[PDB]
RNA sequence: UAACUGAACGUGGGCGAAUGUCGACACUAGUGGGCCAUUUUUGGUAAGCAGAACUGGCGAUGCGGGAUGAACCGAACGCGGGGUUAAGGUGCCGGAGUGGACGCUCAUCAGACACCACAAAAGGCGUUAGUACAUCUUGACAGCAGGACGGUGGCCAUGGAAGUCGGAAUCCGCUAAGGACUGUGUAACAACUCACCUGCCGAAUGUACUAGCCCUGAAAAUGGAUGGCGCUCAAGCGU
RNA sequence: GGGAUGGCUUGUGGCGGCCAAGCGUUCAUAGCGACGUCGCUUUGAUCCUUCGAUGUCGGCUCUUCCUAUCAUACCGAAGCAGAAUUCGGUAAGCGUUGGAUUGUACCCACUAAUAGGGAACGAGCUGGGUUUAGACCGUCGUGAGACAGGUUAGUUUUACCCUACUGAUGAACUCGUCGCAAUGGUAAUUCAGCUUAGUACGAGAGGAACCGCUGAUUCAGAUAAUUGGUUUUU
């Protein structure tokens, strides 16, 4: 079955500017500006109402209709990123060797870098380079905690996943060795 | 097994005592307690081989009760 | 199954001394021509009654033309078809302009979707859905919707196959 | 071919005859210098579970495991005095066996 | 449509009720009408509603129905052409949201007095406003989370630590003790579950329920009552404020 | 025959369904228990297979198409010219359509010559079309916020066992509803959760089958084959 | 004179009886049947039960391929504390040894490991099956002789042809110098020691790993200062 018309709607707050040109969405708000190329999905954008974006597919199959939900959630996440931001709080715990985490800003690349030392007594220094736009802060309120803040949910969550996956225990019982860095809390900055 | 009574393919096969499918053999049934009407022990009874021993590695038979 | 036409085929058993006036049997048959129409009549009549071609006669064959071929109609077709499992019912609907067009579309659709040929499809009933709420399948429930207006995105322009080379890249917006 | 004699007893023998035959043949095996004559025509076919019970009474699953219901061990002693004597004689036997094994670089092939 | 959610079959004794439960509710409500003089409508909104068993036990001579709102409305009769008794369609206008029926032969003044002084302290649900600020102090986490003095409190169970971490408290397991920060109460600040004048969500209410902190109350509010003798509905105080449909 | 009463054979006379259109000698051969195929019949095997009967073909035979070929399809042959076809084809090699209509399928070596085996009542949270049964504004499926109780820590057993180590039963009340309990958990409790019910919401869903196409459903060893390039609203599949 | 089964095969037994989703079946209520289950095929024993070559395999050298992975690389699970593992997955890049025993295929050691196959078994050399002619013993035969057999000694001896391979020249475009890179080949391998650290982990016994450093095994490409070897430097 091919459905003749299928539509989704996105409400837009007052402080958001959305510019779509050849399926390239540019969302700018108080915190910053994000861009995303959605040209790989056949979709027609329109202004159905004031502050309302309309997404429509004509003569599409069920897969083509279902793709609009992904596009809707992507644009909504961009709007939430430029309005409230995204914040991932991570906690690093240890049993015997205290894990040392250093955060600096590589200014030549314009991006933050995290150096992890003494992970279960290893002499190697693990290094994680952040995606641009993600800011790393060692939390002063709680103990042994990083905070990743940004406008791009994909960038912040991918940086968090990189920090988890660079600290993995190998050739040991994971029931006994609980060392590592884990994402404790996910939420919005504001 | 007490004797080979009939190999249906050839009387020479019965003379040689070949155990194949459909062969009538004579077995000692002393461990089954088959008794005559006055108390005599029936210790010999015919049975038929119901498998292919040359392909199975064992002889399986059914009593002719 | 070709350019089909609908035929009223009336036949009967041959009159004998026992039965001077045998009963007449009438069927509506979708067939490409009158020979196929009479053959299908004798096949279906052998399937129901003690009449065959050697013991019966074809009284009448008349083409049943559509009353309003310029009126767009919705048709419900109830049919049985033969598969490797057995006989199965299907009810389908087709939005066409005539019964013969609906039956041709049904034959093409059943061939495409279930690999059923003309030899293994029996047409039991073809009806016109006179009201909109009689429409049950969603693909025509979406066509009978109020104020149905849609565009035609990505229309490849009709370019002649004998003109091999073009000087500009074609547009797909007209 | 079907026949009535397929479903009849082919060799029968009575209680007293079988017992007398077995007793006489056993007396014949007692002497190694006495051998039978025409032994191929003689009925020589007539002449020639604690673990299971324990497993039946106590299954392996009820003995040890996550579903085990065993609570009382099986002992070879009844009171403390026989326990002490059992330990003493067990230690003595263990030491004697160790001395026996001691009395009884890798080696070449 | 191959890609579909696997519908889990439940190997439990209790099954879905269905239409027969609705018919039983209809029969019970339509049979309790000709035996009781007054029929009250009460409301318990945004409340745990687990003391209704105690209310039923205390009012032994009364009959309480707490079924579906629309089911109770259709049982009493929405229109005057289908009402079981006269004036019941006037009573059905108050049945919106979480409400219940109370068939009684007592004094309406006695019923109002009982549902006035009846009050039990209860756990807050999501959407309520926090009356105060609750903060678990840093250090060893106890069962009440600082409600009682720490010298009179058992430490919280070690099995609740993953639940607290999932609910957002950055607690940790030190020597079999759930501790916030360190063992000696250093290097961390207290965890503020809720702030005064803040709408409680499910996470905060679940944290308060785990720490046995009650920040709400169980109040049954009487909206109105229909009398069989007068054949009329007298509307009480909460009935004016509560919306009708 | 009781009988010109019959039996044959003569005398004389009168008067037939459709379609197509040879016999006897003489002399002289070669081959007379070959192969393959459809149908029918008889026996079996784990599967293969082994027999007979008729017919057709080959050995004796070229031509067009199956890329190619003893057994297939079409058609049988003097030397040439013109026209039309059969079987098979029309993206290029290759003469002829990137022809038209309606759909289906995306394959980590699809498919385009399949029927046989692998192989099954086989496994797919691939995708379409149907059939049956069921729920639903008296609010269906999914979610979110809560309840999920009392006799009772039911009986026996166990060092301890309170729904959740075991055995046997498995009832009643309050019900809107809640199992002498679905899992997590405790030494045992506690606590959480499931079944079930209510509040918010808003209109169609759920289960099992059936028919298509697709994935897997077992593969070795020099580098290679729908004939090759290549083909994805096909240059694949059905009409 | 005539000759010299194959899109087969692989990982899970048979016979007999129950149970059963289902297939059938309503004028006969029979018959097949997946999944299972049940009977026959020493309390860690015994060592006092090796059960028939008609069919033939090996070895040297050397190359390549397959994966159905023994080791190395990575990953998932297991009371997997550590150490050592076990089970499984992707993966053929790289390796997979030296010996004993012929009164006739298993043992031993080193090692990371001593994985399994194909291209033969549907005119390279060399030991058995294996067997021309001489001879002996055993069995059979009156015999010549034959064999249930056992032992000894014993004649095939190319290449200069074409192709393939390995290398070396080369006409045409004046000769020569310096270059580019389509295509073809392709290379590294494993272990040990120091430090981490007697640390993590552990009741104890024991006991790692990442980064860093230094050697060695096997393979490969060169080289002759030095040391052995070679002597027609006659």
């Amino acid at each position: 079955m091919r459905y003749i018309h299928s539509e989704e709607t996105i409400p837009v707050p007052e402080n958001v500017k959305v510019s779509i040109k050849s399926r390239l969405v540019t969302v700018e708000g108080p915190r910053g500006k994000l861009q995303k190329d959605l040209s790989h999905i056949a979709v027609n954008f329109s202004v159905v109402k004031k502050g309302v974006i309309g997404l429509e597919i004509h003569h599409g199959s069920r897969k083509d209709v279902a793709a609009l939900r992904t596009v809707r959630t992507i644009i909504n996440n961009m709007i939430i990123g430029v309005t409230k931001g995204f914040k991932y709080k991570m906690r690093y715990v240890y049993a015997h060797f205290p894990i040392n985490v250093n955060v600096e800003k590589n200014a030549e690349t314009g991006c933050y870098e995290v150096e992890i030392r003494n992970f279960i007594g290893e002499k190697i220094v693990r290094k994680v380079v952040m995606a641009p736009g993600v800011e790393v802060e060692i939390s002063k309120a709680q103990k042994d905690e990083l905070i990743l803040s940004g406008n791009s949910l994909e960038a912040v969550s991918q940086s968090a996943a990189d920090i988890q996956q660079i600290c993995k225990v190998r050739n040991k019982d994971i029931r006994k060795f609980l060392d590592g860095i884990y994402v404790s809390e996910k939420g919005n900055i504001v | 097994i007490l004797s080979v009574k009939k190999n249906p393919s050839n009387p020479l096969y019965t003379q040689l005592g070949v155990l194949t499918k459909g062969t009538i053999i004579e077995v000692n049934v002393s461990d089954l307690g088959i008794v005559t009407a006055s108390g005599k022990i029936a210790w010999g009874r015919y049975a038929q081989i119901t498998n292919n021993p040359e392909n199975d590695g064992c002889v399986n038979a059914v009593l002719l009760v | 199954m070709g350019r089909l036409q609908e035929y009223q085929v009336i036949g009967r058993h041959l009159p004998t001394e026992a039965n001077p006036n045998p009963a007449l049997y009438r069927m509506r048959i979708f067939a490409p021509n009158e020979v196929v129409a009479k053959s299908r009549f004798w096949y279906f009549l052998r399937g129901l009654k003690k009449v065959k071609k050697a013991t019966g006669e074809i009284v009448s064959v008349n083409v049943i033309s559509e009353k309003h071929p310029l009126k767009v109609k919705n048709f419900g077709i109830w049919l049985r078809y033969d598969s490797r499992s057995g006989t199965h019912n299907m009810y389908k609907e087709y939005r066409e302009t005539s019964r013969v067009a609906a039956v041709e579309a049904m034959y093409a659709d059943m061939a495409a979707r279930h690999r059923a040929r003309f030899r293994s499809i029996h047409i039991l009933k073809v009806v016109e859905l006179e009201k909109t709420e009689d429409v049950k399948r969603p693909y025509i429930k979406q066509l009978v919707a109020k104020n149905l207006s849609f565009p035609l995105p990505h229309r490849v322009p009709k370019i002649s196959t004998k003109k091999i080379f073009s000087a500009k890249r074609p547009s797909t917006f007209s | 071919e079907p026949n009535r004699k397929w479903f009849t007893n082919t060799r029968v023998i009575s209680q007293d005859t079988l017992q007398s035959f077995r007793e006489a043949m056993a007396e014949k095996q007692k002497d190694p210098y006495t051998v039978l004559l025409k032994s191929n025509k003689l009925p020589m076919s007539l002449i020639r579970h604690q673990a299971k019970m324990t497993i039946e009474r106590e299954p392996f699953s009820e003995t040890f495991g996550p579903k085990a219901q065993r609570k009382r061990p099986k002992l070879s002693f009844n009171t403390v005095d026989e326990l002490a004597g059992y330990s003493e004689q067990s230690l003595d036997s263990y030491h004697a066996r160790l001395e026996e094994k001691k009395l009884l670089s890798v080696a070449t092939a | 449509p191959k890609s579909k959610r696997a519908r889990v079959y439940h190997l439990t004794q209790v099954n879905k009720k269905g239409r027969e439960a609705k018919e039983r509710l209809f029969s019970n409500i339509r049979e309790t009408i000709p035996k009781y003089q007054h029929c009250f409508v009460f409301s318990v909104d945004n409340m745990r509603n687990n003391y209704l068993k105690d209310v039923r036990h205390e009012l032994n001579d009364c009959r309480i129905f707490f079924g579906k709102t629309k089911l109770m409305a259709r049982a009493l009769g929405t229109t005057p052409e289908e009402e079981q008794a006269d004036g019941l369609h006037r009573l059905t206008r108050y049945l919106t949201g979480t409400v219940g029926l109370l068939f009684t032969n007592r004094d309406p003044a006695d019923i109002e007095s009982y549902f006035s002084n009846l009050s039990q302290v209860d756990f807050a649900r999501a959407g309520t406003v926090a009356p105060r600020t609750v903060t678990v102090p840093p250090g060893i986490v106890y069962s009440t989370g600082g409600e009682v003095p720490p010298e009179h409190d058992v430490p919280v169970s070690h099995t609740l630590e993953p639940e607290l971490r999932r609910l957002g408290m950055p607690v940790r397991m030190i020597k079999g003790k759930v501790c916030l920060g360190d063992e000696k109460g250093e290097a961390s600040e207290g965890y503020t579950i809720c702030k005064e004048g803040e709408v409680l969500d499910s996470r905060q209410t679940r944290l308060l329920k785990l720490f046995s902190i009650c920040l709400s109350e169980f109040k049954v509010s009487l909206l109105g009552y229909w009398s069989s003798a007068s054949g009329e509905v007298t509307e009480l105080e909460a009935g004016k404020t509560r919306p009708k449909r």
